[PDB]
RNA sequence: UCCGCGGCGCG
DNA sequence: CTCTGAATCTCTTCCGACGCGCCGCGGGACGTAC
DNA sequence: GTACGTCCGATCTTCGGAAGAGATTCAGAG
């Protein structure tokens, strides 16, 4: 069930729970992403497409022309990968479009066209993908970063108390289009609604009602309900309907029929609701002092006298009741208007109001948008139309539409990307019902409501608003068309599209240069989700809530890996298994369960859908089939940890890794240490170090696999075979039958990547990790890479770990570490530094390149050939001159006269490079870039007949093998229709053609595939000399430079006190002191331990689980010895066959379930000689091994059972009364080394701005005092210190010269003189109109 | 400045001037041939808006950026914020003659005395090494000095030990929030790249190893040196100044080593004899002969200054452990003997040496403090105490009160079916019988984990202290909690959900047993609020502290005594239950306004 | 490059 | 009705740690001669 | 394709938190 080179070295594996489903590929976002955007999808969606139709089609002033679009399509890259980045050049794609011109004719503008032209047309050029998903622009490799905003709709907030200080709770809506201006609504403390566009000024918010051609009573009648008051017999009555009567307290006795209902001035009950509504009580008679209380709401008006009795939204009074009475009109219509349900805020608001006209009011917004210019009823209405209807400057994506739809209870998850007056109006009902009090606003801390961005959208972004600038400019000519007298490439410029383009993936806020330096740093880097950025909240803004983590985060982010620092919580990566929606959203897979059984199917669910649902938990022991054992379960509600009957659940947990990311994934025994460890230990890793020579980790956790395979650091076999030849630099496949295809057989050819520079100074190679001759299956792993053992990925180093305290050296986080690690430097890491070297083209000459320089040492120019540039393989020193350089610099005034006057008594100019003080080490590699126009040094031949035989030893390798198999097939072919078995052979293969042969196809195939092999002679040699003129053409470069030159130097930093090392837990610590071999605390058998820890830390953090990985790495280590030992003596393979199955069916009930009986007995003994150095385990996150599992592993073994063993004294040597925990742990070197920040200066050089010394190391400089440290230094009573702070060393160029000089005379004296500083400020200060001036002494 | 090639980089203060003298141009040319008046008024003010923005970019209306979109730069940008002169470069500075490196310990060196590098000290001192060397007459200009030096030959070396030898030095950390945050040493010359520093003063610094900065400086004048020398060393820096708490506390090891030492079993190899001296205390335990701490019937002859400052030597014999005899032999002479007989607790031992201190004086105390460290970490290397996997002894009661809560649980769920009590007031007490369960299984587990060493004792069984490693590192004081030990062993009880509220499921296991992944979720919350607080506090902090100090700058002691008769009546703090603080830690150390009588009136 | 901006990381 | 008029409501500005360590970009466009 | 003369527009938006200035106003005495 494993394939060949699994077999090879297995790993022991625990775990209990079956799985359900494999990890799937992790580098997919930035995959999924990109093959959207340039892929040409049908009928257009998501891609280029919708934004050519968007802004394609382009008319002119009626001038009868328009530009329209045909298809685009992408060219080949000019370049590879690998002389991209070496050159320094994009890796980049040809944009091509075809469009159409046609030019209407006069008098018919719906006729047919005068003419059409039509060409192929480039602009634009965009990067691809590779295959690690990375960006190469400039010779650096760059990764963007998905963004995380806010998901376009609309949104409700509260503002719980803060403002207004008095509890009344204002409400707010939040119009967010994905493309458009913004829309606000708001509440008043006076409770009056508001609205501001773009956050410009306050204004009431039935103005744009008003302005969208509604008449106020059509407001009124949308936004409320009808009261009917009806004259009868005697005066005013009204008709009685039960809702409207509420928790409301009676104005008189309520009676009906000539019977009482409900008594005067009491409150109404719920049996007397029942009552009204079992009576059928239409109608009832009520005073008219209860109506003297209620506002009229529509215009009535006397026909007779065609006068207006009242206005509308007029309190009534008995007056105006009488008039309409004596007016005739029977009819009163006013509004429910309920102290609870129903308040009058609009209208108030209406009351408020200033302007009541559709015109006033379009006036009254124009100038409030722009004051000071005059107003027009037309400028207004143009104005309008292109706020909320207008599609090129507003628009809402279909996502935005769904969630707008979704939120207002809607049908259709369609719609336009626009607003109507409808969704207004109903907007406006929901915040009077919230107003109310019914419903609830929305949180913008639930994952639904945020949306993940893309690199495709952003790049899509760009793209539009490039072509949206260079569309004016077109349509500005278009307005100016002609004859057909142009050129269809002159109006558009690819400039503009490509400066865009180019801004984006250089210098963007998610463009960073990216860091790469481990596997896992780069798998990480990628899959991070960042809430900063354009359109995201800003560093300094953040609050609490929004670093918080909320309850849905599980299962789609991960809340136990973030940076820590200025941003925390915003910089969060998503989960192992979580995916993305179409939509743009996050989904996370889940198990179909029936009533009894849990199906293996898997769905997919929303952001949303698991609230109406509930969830089991992973680690619910269940039988073999899917029926729970238990009928209390442990579940989530919406996110209420509770327990359920044992049939009610929907879905339950896929796997228990479903949790954390990739990152925390790697920590084992997680869930036995503390979380906040967790972080610190997962930060640890992130900043790994590769170093020589790697070794396996003993302790597993099964991704391992899965973070070899998903890195491209790897050469994986995409077709299986048996290598034919190897080589250290160079592998070669033979290819499998039934995967080779039939034309063109052919073999592939993997090229390793030997030492090259890495974006922190380190060495990215990869070596061979396999045999010769065996075979390979498809998907497996040939050549290891950086720390890569064997198709997994080893970062530490596995040390016989001890924790006592040991006099002292190990006092709070101190480490003492033996000399018997560095004997083999298995620490020992190397670095690479790369430096530059221009030649530019500057005035009065160029400058040279040679070593031909004055006053320099004979030793100097030793080194350097005659070329100037020293020879490859010579050691270095600090400071010494790299290269020769020499600028001239002009200026010669000869004087005829005079010349000999400059013999009698008393150019170019050297600018040799020189390597850094303090950095030495022996030159690797150098290499040189030429303009072309300039002649050629011959070291640069040399380096370019370097590549030329490299090339041709590829494509000669390459062309003999095709040959081999082609002359292969032609014996073939031979042996039948002619027969020559012995007759063929005799002679050499240069004359395979002219054999004598009848008329069959077999002589004219002979023919013919000697044409064919002249031919591909021919074009194997145009690809050479296309090749050659590439690798032999000048390249280009930066504006003035003739050419620019690398240099490569190689440093090995060893080891050395004051590093940072670090375990798998955060338990971070500085070495402190190396100590001898003998000195260490020995056992019996005599092999003492290498490094001693501290434990003490472990009462205080709450992490324990590093004594399991110590009792772990015992039980490996003693397996792995007891196997040496057993194979240190020449022994029979059933004893070791035997011994392990022992060993791999010790445990409860796994899926290993492995035997060696079906294992070939060679097998057998390389897998036993590879596990001589120790037995792998793995282990699960949450469904580790618990203590007895060890304690098996232990019995296996002679260790004892408790684990702890009695130590013999290493400074005296005599034994603890106490037994000890002793083991093996895999502990991590990070980057961070000492002879890099440690730096000093005594006397150096002095800005120019202010005689002060400068700082960091690219500069010879010094630190900085601050004020703080000031508050410090005069805490104290010294008052001269200061003063020499300031004076002596600082800023007085006079006394720090005259101190000096009296320093090397041997006096010690201080002399104040003057602070140039205060100078410089008095300087400033007198730039200004105001005069400083200093009194009389 | 020019640049790389010929190319230079400008400040926008020229493009500022050249703006407003080619508009100057403008106008100075617009008045020559009388221009219209709107044209010249315009251009007039298209001036005032070009020397305003030369003052000040976008104070007034919009602002004006250059190639790039980021705002020109202002005469007041010079002055204003961060970036201004007075906080960039007036009120801090680079300075020369500095070093930066990282901090190790190296523990066999004095209080007084730091290690420092070999290459430090040869870069540091030049000028000082030149001098030196000029004296002496190994040159004749600064060129072969020079050279010299760039050889480093083995004549520089004595010469670089020479100028050391008595001169002292400073050293700085970054985030310094108190005075005795830089403290000056004499220090002591060590190979390698790396500092050592005394084990107390990075206690005082609040700076542990995980890899911090450190700087350092040095005086140059003589007045320097001995200023330097006079204040600020070790020994003149000892109490606070904020409270008269010492600095000088023992943290994590030496303190759990002296604890080691003075817990005595009931019975060990070398029990119940007679010994005359420590020497043979020390003797008898160097030949293993007797355990260390045995309890054995000794003599000491300490001496008590009860006279008028003159020590009189007592003698006679006391019963006590050979360990605390050990101890006793370091002890100088002023001490009573009863200090050392009991647990010597971190606050026993740190109000020890605070009596020390106000007693007998200060060589004293600081020697003691040395030799005291220097002990103990010899028999803490002795003794080679670990943790190990069974030192959390599970009680076995613990499943039963899970299940005894568990039912009461269930119970109150279903009389929450019956319709019988709200959602509120069963919330609460469900809350209240896990907070009880939590107690009681508290109680267990500390009543298993203290005592449950039994030993017969040479009789027919008894109990004593446990000797449970964690016990030991927890009771001492050195690091942990109650708490901490009880999330150990017992379940870490109830945490509180991020709105504020308190989830009602307990997380029912400790860290030693596996973790479902709801409780880890859940203690997410915790975790990251705790996290988030600590990251954003300290900005605020920075800001406080400023604004505190910036005003106080000014008062100084001038006068003697003012002689005013104005005092205030001060009494000691209770907020209604118990006294908060006593009047006596409140008016200790100043002076009395009037002449305050005994309650025995007119006395 | 002599400085500004941005990014990441460390305490 | 009127005139302050103090009291409240609304608009505008400045301020947000402290050292660093490393890396990457840096006036530029854009028309006018030539 | 390179040296030089010459100047620089429709546009984003989401922070407490307070301090302070100014605008408005509706409340009451004359
Ligand atoms: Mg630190």
């Amino acid at each position: 069930v494993y394939s060949y080179t699994e077999k090879k070295r297995i790993r022991k594996d625990f775990g209990k729970r079956p799985q359900v489903l494999d990890v799937p590929y992790l580098l997919s976002i930035q995959l999924d992403s990109f093959q959207k955007f340039i892929e040409q999808d049908p009928e257009g969606q998501y891609g280029l497409e919708a934004a050519f139709r968007s802004v394609f089609p382009i008319q002119s002033y009626s001038g009868n022309s328009e530009l329209q679009y045909v298809s685009y399509r992408l060219g080949e890259p000019v370049f590879d990968v690998q002389e991209c980045q070496i050159r320094g050049v994009t890796y980049s794609a040809p944009l091509r479009v075809k469009l159409r011109l046609v030019i209407y004719e006069r008098e018919a503008p719906e006729g047919t066209v005068k003419d059409i032209k039509e060409q192929e047309v480039y602009m634009g050029e965009i990067p691809l993908m590779t295959d690690n998903g990375t960006f190469v622009i400039n010779g650096t490799e760059r990764v963007i970063v998905s963004q995380l905003h806010r998901s376009p709709g609309v949104f409700f907030d509260s503002d719980k108390g803060k403002t207004h200080s008095s509890g009344k709770v204002l409400y707010n809506a939040r119009i967010i289009p994905y493309r458009g201006s913004w829309l606000d609504f708001e509440f008043d403390p006076k409770d009056n609604l508001f609205v501001r566009i773009d956050r410009r000024r306050k204004l009431p918010a039935t103005i744009i009602l008003r302005a969208l051609n509604y008449t106020t009573e059509q407001i009124l009648d949308l936004f409320f309900e009808k009261v009917i008051f009806e004259i009868r017999d005697n005066k005013l009555q009204m008709e009685l309907v039960p809702e409207r009567l509420r928790g409301e307290t009676a104005s008189f006795d309520i009676e009906a029929n000539g019977k009482v209902y409900v008594e005067k001035g009491r409150r109404i009950t719920a049996r007397h609701i029942r009552q009204l509504e079992k009576d059928d009580v239409k109608l009832i008679e009520v005073p008219v002092e209860y109506i003297a209380g209620k506002v009229v709401a529509k215009d009535y008006i006397d026909e007779s006298t065609g006068e207006l009795i009242c206005a509308a939204n007029m309190e009534l009074s008995l007056d105006l009741l009488a008039k309409l009475s004596q007016s005739g009109h029977k009819r009163i219509e006013t509004l429910f208007t309920n102290d609870l349900d129903h308040g009058p805020y609009i209208s108030e608001t209406l009351r408020v109001d200033p302007t009541n006209d559709r015109l006033s009011a379009l006036v009254e917004i124009y100038r409030m948008m722009r004051p000071g210019e005059p107003p027009t009823r037309e400028a207004a209405e143009s104005l309008f139309e292109n706020l909320f209807f207008s599609e090129d400057r507003y628009d809402l994506s279909a996502v935005g539409r769904m969630k707008f739809n979704r939120s207002l209870l809607r049908e259709e998850i369609e719609g336009s990307g626009i607003l109507s007056k409808d969704d207004i109006i109903d907007v406006m009902k929901k915040l009077i019902d919230i107003r109310n009090g019914k419903g609830e606003v929305d949180d913008i801390d639930h994952l639904g409501n945020r949306r993940i961005r893309s690199v495709g959208e952003m790049a899509e972004n760009q793209f539009r608003v490039g072509l949206v600038r260079v569309e004016r400019a077109v349509k500005e000519r278009l307005s100016l068309g002609d004859l057909d007298t142009l050129m269809p490439q002159d109006m558009i410029n690819a400039k503009p599209i490509s400066a865009a383009v180019k801004e984006f993936f250089g210098s963007s806020q998610l463009s960073q240069f990216m860091d790469q330096n481990n596997p896992l740093s780069e798998i990480t880097h990628k899959r991070r989700i960042s809430a900063l950025g354009p359109g995201g909240l800003t560093r300094e803004r953040a609050g609490f809530e929004v670093r918080d983590v909320h309850p849905t985060h599980y299962g789609r982010v991960c809340p136990i890996e973030t940076p820590e620092g200025p941003n925390i919580g915003l910089i969060n990566s998503l989960s192992v298994y979580a995916q993305t929606n179409e939509y743009g959203f996050l989904e996370t897979p889940y198990r179909k369960v029936t009533d009894g059984v849990v199906t293996d199917e898997i769905h997919y669910l929303s952001a949303i859908e698991e609230g109406n649902y509930v969830i089991a938990q992973a680690n619910s022991n269940l039988d073999e089939e899917g029926h729970f054992v238990e009928d209390l379960v442990t579940c989530r509600s919406k996110g209420e940890s509770s327990l359920f009957s044992r049939d009610q659940v929907d879905y339950m947990d896929v796997s228990t890794q479903q949790v954390v990311s990739v990152g925390a994934s790697l920590i084992p025994f997680l869930e036995h240490d503390d979380a906040n460890r967790a972080l610190m230990g997962a930060n640890m890793q992130r900043q790994a170090v590769p170093t020589l020579r790697a070794d396996k980790p003993l302790v597993g956790t099964g991704m391992e696999r899965a973070v070899a395979v998903d890195s491209g650091v790897t050469a994986v076999a995409k077709r299986g075979g048996v290598v034919q030849y190897v080589d250290a630099s160079r592998i070669v496949i033979k290819v499998n039958e039934d995967e080779m295809y039939p034309g063109e057989a052919g073999i592939d050819i993997y090229n390793l990547t030997k030492y090259t520079r890495s974006n922190q100074n380190t060495c990215i190679n990869q070596m061979p990790c396999v045999s010769l001759g065996e075979p390979v299956e498809r998907g497996d792993v040939l050549a290891d890479g950086p720390s890569t053992d064997l198709g997994e990925l080893a970062l530490g180093q596995n040390m016989r770990v001890a924790f006592m305290p040991w006099n002292g050296y190990n006092f709070e986080d101190s480490i003492l570490v033996s000399e018997r690690v560095v004997q083999e430097d298995r620490f020992t890491t190397i670095h690479i530094q790369e430096l530059a070297c221009v030649s530019r083209d500057t005035k009065l000459g160029p400058e040279e390149i040679t070593a031909d320089i004055p006053n320099v040492g004979e030793a100097a120019l030793s080194k350097l050939d005659e070329s100037g540039i020293v020879y490859i393989g010579a050691e270095v020193t600090g400071g010494d001159i790299l290269v020769g350089k020499v600028t001239p610099k002009g200026e010669t005034q000869l004087t005829p006269e005079e010349k000999l006057l400059r013999a009698i008594f008393g150019d170019v100019k050297d600018s040799s490079l020189r390597v850094p003080n303090g950095v030495s080490g022996t030159v690797i590699d150098v290499q040189v870039f030429t303009r072309d126009g300039v002649e050629k040094d011959k070291r640069a031949l040399e380096i370019e007949e370097m590549q030329l035989k490299q090339a041709k030893k590829d494509l000669s390798e390459e062309l003999q093998i095709l040959e081999a198999g082609l002359f292969s097939r032609i014996r073939a072919v031979l042996v039948a229709g002619g027969v020559e078995a012995e007759k063929l052979d005799k002679l050499p293969r240069d004359r395979w053609l002219e054999l004598g042969l009848t008329d069959e196809e077999k002589q004219n195939q002979l023919e013919q595939l000697a044409e064919q092999y002249d031919e591909l002679k021919h074009e194997f040699e145009k690809k050479l000399e296309a090749k050659r003129r590439k690798i032999t053409q000048g390249d280009d470069l930066a504006p003035g430079v003739l050419k620019i030159v690398k240099v490569y130097l190689a440093v090995k930093r060893r080891i050395q006190p004051g590093d940072k090392m670090a375990g798998r837990h955060g338990n971070k610590g500085v070495i402190s002191k190396i100590n001898p071999i003998e000195d260490m605390p020995y056992d019996e058998n005599g092999t003492p331990v290498d490094i001693v820890l501290n434990p003490l830390g472990v009462p205080s953090r709450m992490n324990i689980g590093q004594i399991l990985e110590t009792h772990l790495g015992m039980a490996a280590k003693g397996i792995g010895d007891k196997i040496n030992a057993m194979l240190k003596q020449q022994q029979e393979v059933a004893k070791l066959r035997e011994f392990i199955q022992r060993a791999y069916d010790l445990g409860a009930d796994v899926r290993q379930k492995v035997d060696l009986s079906t294992f070939s007995d060679e097998e057998v003994m390389r897998l036993a000689e590879n596990l001589r150095k120790g037995m792998p385990i793995a282990t699960p996150v949450f469904d580790g091994a618990k203590e007895a599992e060890i304690k098996e592993l232990l019995k296996l073994g002679d260790l004892p059972t408790s684990g702890q063993i009695r130590l013999y004294d290493g400074r005296t040597g005599e034994q603890f009364e106490r037994p000890v925990t002793v083991g093996y742990m895999y502990m991590l070197k990070l980057n961070h080394l000492v002879d890099d920040k440690m730096h000093a200066r005594s006397t150096g050089s002095y800005s120019l701005v202010t005689q002060q010394p400068l700082g960091g190391k690219a500069q010879f400089g010094g630190q900085r005092f601050g004020e703080m440290e000031v508050w410090a230094l005069e805490a104290y009573g010294a008052a001269y210190t200061l003063q020499e702070m300031l004076t002596v060393k600082s800023d007085d160029v006079n006394g720090r010269t005259k101190m000096y000089k009296n320093i090397v005379d041997g006096n010690h004296q201080m002399e104040p003189g003057m602070p140039e500083s205060f100078n410089v400020l008095l300087k400033e200060i007198r730039s200004l109109g105001i005069n400083i001036e200093l009194e009389d002494e | 400045v020019p640049l790389d090639g010929g190319r230079f980089a400008t400040s926008d203060l020229n493009d500022l001037y050249r703006r407003v003298i080619n508009r100057n141009n403008r106008l100075k040319r617009l008045l020559d041939l009388a221009a219209p008046d709107i044209i010249v008024r315009n251009e007039k003010r298209m001036l005032q808006e070009a020397v305003d923005a030369l003052l000040d970019n976008g104070r007034r209306g919009r602002a004006i950026t250059g190639s790039n979109k980021r705002p020109l730069k202002s005469l007041a940008d010079m002055i204003k914020g961060k970036q201004g002169r007075f906080r960039q470069n007036l009120l801090g500075k680079r300075v020369d003659y500095s070093g930066r490196s990282v901090i190790t310990v190296g523990p066999y060196l004095r209080l007084h005395q730091c290690g420092l590098p070999k290459k430090m000290a040869l870069e540091l001192f030049k000028p000082f090494i030149y001098g030196k060397l000029e004296l002496r007459g190994l040159a004749t200009t600064i060129k072969a000095a020079k050279k010299m030096v760039e050889r480093e030959e083995a004549v520089v070396w004595d010469i670089l030990d020479e100028v050391i030898r008595e001169h002292p030095v400073l050293l700085n950390r970054a985030p310094t929030l108190h005075r005795l945050g830089i403290q000056a040493f004499e220090p002591v010359l060590i190979e390698g790249k790396a500092i050592q520093l005394h084990p107390l003063v990075c206690a005082a610094y609040n700076a542990d190893f995980d890899g911090d900065q450190m700087a350092v400086h040095v005086p140059l004048t003589l007045e320097a040196q001995l200023e330097a020398r006079a204040l600020m060393m070790s020994t003149n820096n000892i109490l606070s100044p904020a409270n008269g708490e010492p600095i000088i506390v023992p943290s994590q090891d030496v303190v759990l080593g002296l604890y080691y030492m003075t817990r005595d079993c009931v019975n060990a190899k070398g029990e119940g004899m007679v010994l005359t001296g420590p020497k043979e205390a020390e003797r008898l335990y160097r030949s293993g002969l007797a355990s260390l701490h045995a309890r054995v019937k000794v003599r000491i002859t300490e001496y008590e200054k009860d006279a008028n400052g003159e020590l009189v030597a007592k003698t006679s014999l006391k019963d006590t452990t050979v360990g605390r005899a050990i101890l006793w032999m370091i002890v100088p002479k002023g001490l009573p003997y009863s200090i050392v007989n009991q647990a010597l607790g971190k606050k026993a031992i740190s109000k020890m040496l605070n009596t020390c201190y106000r007693i007998l004086g200060l060589k004293p105390t600081v020697i003691f403090a040395d030799q005291i460290m220097y002990t103990g970490f010899a028999y803490a290397a002795r003794s080679g105490a670990s943790v190990g996997i069974d030192d959390m002894v599970i009680p076995e009661k613990k499943h039963e009160i899970i299940s005894e809560a568990e039912a009461e649980v269930a119970e109150i769920q279903e009389q929450f079916q019956s319709g019988l009590v709200t959602a509120g007031e069963r919330y609460n007490k469900v809350i209240d019988i896990w907070a009880a369960a939590n107690d009681r299984v508290s109680k267990a587990m500390m009543d298993n984990l203290q005592t449950e060493t039994v030993i017969n004792r040479d009789g027919q069984e008894e109990k004593q202290v446990s000797f449970n490693s964690i016990y030991m590192m927890a009771d001492s004081g050195a690091r942990g909690s109650a708490a901490q030990i009880r999330q150990l062993a017992g379940m870490r009880g109830l945490m509180a959900k991020p709105d504020g509220s308190i989830i009602e499921t307990p997380i029912t296991a400790n860290f030693r047993e596996g973790l479902n992944v709801l409780q880890y979720f859940i203690s997410t919350h915790g975790a990251r609020k705790g996290l988030a607080d600590t990251a954003l506090k300290t900005a605020n902090s920075g800001y406080l502290t400023r604004r505190l100090v910036d005003v106080a700058q000014d008062l100084v002691v001038t006068e003697d005594d003012c002689g005013t008769h104005e005092g205030i009546m001060m009494t000691p703090v209770i907020e209604g239950g118990d006294v908060k603080e006593p009047l006596r830690d409140r008016v200790l150390g100043r002076v009395t306004a009037e002449d305050v009588l005994k309650p025995g009136t007119a006395d």
